[PDB]
This record gives structure tokens, C-alpha cells and sequence, in this order.
């Protein structure tokens, strides 16, 4: 007997390349800034006195 | 009567083997 330690099965499985990816809260496009200014009442008359 | 070497147990299996990695469709 002793069939060369009769055949044993190979190793299947491991259905994944160990990358374990996955990204958290990624970046977001900057809000094009609203240039600061000041409301006002530009008219025509400023001090007619 | 005696016959050292005559037919004993008829050969069966003798050198059994085994399939390797049968695999499995872990895909899609």
C-alpha cells in the first residue's frame, strides 16, 4: 500500500485579493467664495445743502 | 498446501489518489 501518502486535496478559497479597500468622507468641491462687500443705497444725491 | 507468494487478497484500490482544488464559482 502506502500510495505515497495517497493524494490530498489542494487549497481552494481565499476569494479576494487582500486589498480591503474603502474610502471615508472624501473631499468636496470648495464653495466658490462670495466676495465680501456691503449693501448700500447709491442714488444720485448725497448732500444737497 | 503452502504457497508463499500465491494469490492472497485480490488487488483493490492499492494506490488511491485524490482530486486537488475542485474550486468554486465565487465570482460575478
Amino acid at each position: 500500500g502506502a500510495p505515497g501518502a495517497p493524494g490530498s486535496q489542494g487549497a481552494p478559497g481565499l476569494q479576494g485579493a487582500p486589498g480591503a479597500p474603502g474610502s471615508q468622507g472624501a473631499p468636496g468641491l470648495q464653495g466658490a467664495p462670495g466676495a465680501p462687500g456691503s449693501q448700500g443705497a447709491p442714488g444720485l444725491q448725497g448732500a444737497p445743502g | 498446501p503452502g504457497a508463499p507468494g500465491s494469490q492472497g487478497a485480490p488487488g483493490l484500490q492499492g494506490a488511491p489518489g485524490a482530486p486537488g482544488s475542485q474550486g468554486a464559482p465565487g465570482l460575478q
